[PDB]
């Protein structure tokens, strides 16, 4: 569970992330696909899974918009994510172990874009946030 | 991978006391129920509406046998498992689009079914150690050609 | 989170487990230690980590008694495990990734002892239960 | 392991362009804060009670340097990493009692610190692919002698 300090840290770093949200989403998704190619199994219907390609940019925005929205729902991430959990479980049938893979790549991207701001304490809070987000996405499985 | 003589002996000995034709269908049916996202790949296999339907499904059963006999050549040459699965690996990646994490989940179901079949004395801690090591090498080999 | 059917399935199989609880604990712990030797890092202070040895039997009882009690608290596993979570995190400093390893070995042992009863449906509910138990043990980390 | 020429060049180039004496302390401090159970191994190293204390801790800094210099030999021979770490693996297991999952967590902190230092254009997706592969081989090698 997020403490008040964790929540404050997440909101603070998102102040930096927000103006670059589309680019950060593209970067994070691109890195997930290339660095962890196991994840490509879900995206073979796209015209490309290359970094910076049209489908990757488009879906990078979809992911990051959702994560941006979650920053405003940190008091009840599970309820906020119920319909999206159902979608990933029942419609898309995504093995939920992949959620932490995306989280890792987003962390790497945030570090790359905001090195001075992404201190170990901020990193800890962001990791706690993204782990809870992953669990919320896994909630309606099985 | 470096096998100890004990591990080598235990893998070959264990494999020899199970019927791949019985365990395969049990393991695959178990996977489809315990990790149900895996059903993504078998919707053309007929009736999968209920656990009972999955358990009685002859297409699932035939395929479970194929999976298990796929492990035969790994047991046959424990020293060349990486190269044994090259073709199978690209097929599962590029043709079937199977998330390779599901190989781990299937292997865990195979372990459960073997333990149920043989019991805790025959499927001892040391036998499980060797079998787990074997399954981990197989699972790595199956994911090897994913790019 | 567990459905009523999951809870009923867990209680039903625990009816088989309880008369053999001590033996099952020692089997599950023995297999964790031997099959996943990464876990031995936490037990170097014991006289032995051999299967069936006195320290392994004693601690297997400790673990299973706790999991047995959890079956009676399936409506609030997180609350029930709050103090045990803080103990593993702060006193023992166990990397929480290990909790899933113990769960897997317990599942293997239940299958070995109760093959006819441990159907895939029962297995599914037990796994859901042990995954929640692991998350409850991880809840007070960081 | 079967490195592509692109992977080899990416790893060697990356390693040559970072300051290991800078990155090591950063990564180890990051590990102790983000994965605090790792503090188990460093309680003789002074004050670790707060993030600031860990980040300003000189013993932690020196140790982070030796970790990174420990990776030099892997970079110097990408084709023999398993043998490079055999004795270090025995040591971390039998003398130090380090849970090898912490190797993975440290490697992830190294990635974070390298990304922060180099930025997203120099530490591109392909460079990260190669560096992740490198770290995975090292982590496997460090865990190999645990029994
Ligand atoms: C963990 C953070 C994640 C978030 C916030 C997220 C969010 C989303 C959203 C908002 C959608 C659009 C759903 C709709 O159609 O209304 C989506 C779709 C999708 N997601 Fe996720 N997702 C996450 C992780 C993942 C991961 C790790 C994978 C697989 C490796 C994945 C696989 C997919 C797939 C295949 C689609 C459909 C895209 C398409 O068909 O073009 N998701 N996700
Ligand atoms: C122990 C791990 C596995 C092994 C050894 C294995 C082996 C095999 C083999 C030998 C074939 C037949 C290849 C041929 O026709 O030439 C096959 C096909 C297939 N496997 Fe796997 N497999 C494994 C895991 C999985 C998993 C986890 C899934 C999905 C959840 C999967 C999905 C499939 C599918 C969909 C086919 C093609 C079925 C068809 O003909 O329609 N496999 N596999
Ligand atoms: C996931 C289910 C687990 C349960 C229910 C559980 C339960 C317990 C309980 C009740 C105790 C006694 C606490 C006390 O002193 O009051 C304990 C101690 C301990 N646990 Fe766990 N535990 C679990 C998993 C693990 C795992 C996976 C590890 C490490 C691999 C671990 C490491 C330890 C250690 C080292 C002790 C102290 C034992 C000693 O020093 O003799 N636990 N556990
Ligand atoms: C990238 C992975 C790692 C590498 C390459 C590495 C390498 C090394 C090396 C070269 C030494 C010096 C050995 C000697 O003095 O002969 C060492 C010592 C040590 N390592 Fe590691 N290590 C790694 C990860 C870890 C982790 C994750 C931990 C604990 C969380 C750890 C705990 C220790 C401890 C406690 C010592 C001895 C400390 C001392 O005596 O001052 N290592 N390591």
């Amino acid at each position: 569970s997020l403490s008040a300090k964790d929540k404050a840290n997440v909101k603070a770093i998102w102040g930096k992330i927000l103006p670059k949200s589309d680019e950060i989403g593209e970067q994070a998704l691109s890195r997930m696909l290339v660095v962890y190619p196991q994840t490509k199994a879900y995206f073979s219907h796209w015209a490309s899974v290359a970094p910076g390609s049209a489908p990757v940019k488009k879906h990078g925005i979809t992911i990051m918009n959702q994560i941006d929205d979650c920053v405003g729902h940190m008091d009840d991430l599970f309820g906020f994510l119920t319909k999206l959990s159902e979608l990933h479980a029942t419609k898309l049938r995504v093995d939920p172990t992949n959620f932490k893979i995306l989280a890792h790549n987003l962390i790497v991207v945030i570090a790359a874009y905001f090195p001075a701001e992404f201190t170990p304490e901020i990193h800890l809070s962001v990791d706690k946030f993204l782990q809870q987000l992953a669990l919320a996405l896994a909630e309606k499985y099985r | 991978v470096d096998w100890t003589d004990a591990e080598r002996s235990a893998i070959v000995g264990l494999w020899g006391k199970i019927s791949v034709d019985e365990i395969g269908p049990q393991a695959l049916a178990r996977l489809l129920i315990v990790s149900p996202w895996t059903q993504r790949h078998f919707s053309t296999f007929g009736n999968l509406s209920t656990p009972a339907a999955i358990m009685g499904n002859p297409a699932v059963a035939k395929h479970g046998k194929t999976v298990m006999h796929g492990l035969d050549r790994a047991v046959q040459n424990l020293d060349d498992i990486k190269n044994t699965y090259v073709t199978l690996s690209v097929m599962h990646s590029e043709k079937l689009f199977v998330d390779p994490d599901n190989f781990r989940l299937l292997a865990d179901c195979i372990t459960v079914c073997v333990a149920a079949k043989l019991g805790p004395a025959v499927f001892s801690a040391d036998t499980q150690e060797a079998f787990q090591k074997f399954l981990a090498v197989v699972v790595s080999a199956l994911g090897r050609q994913y790019h």
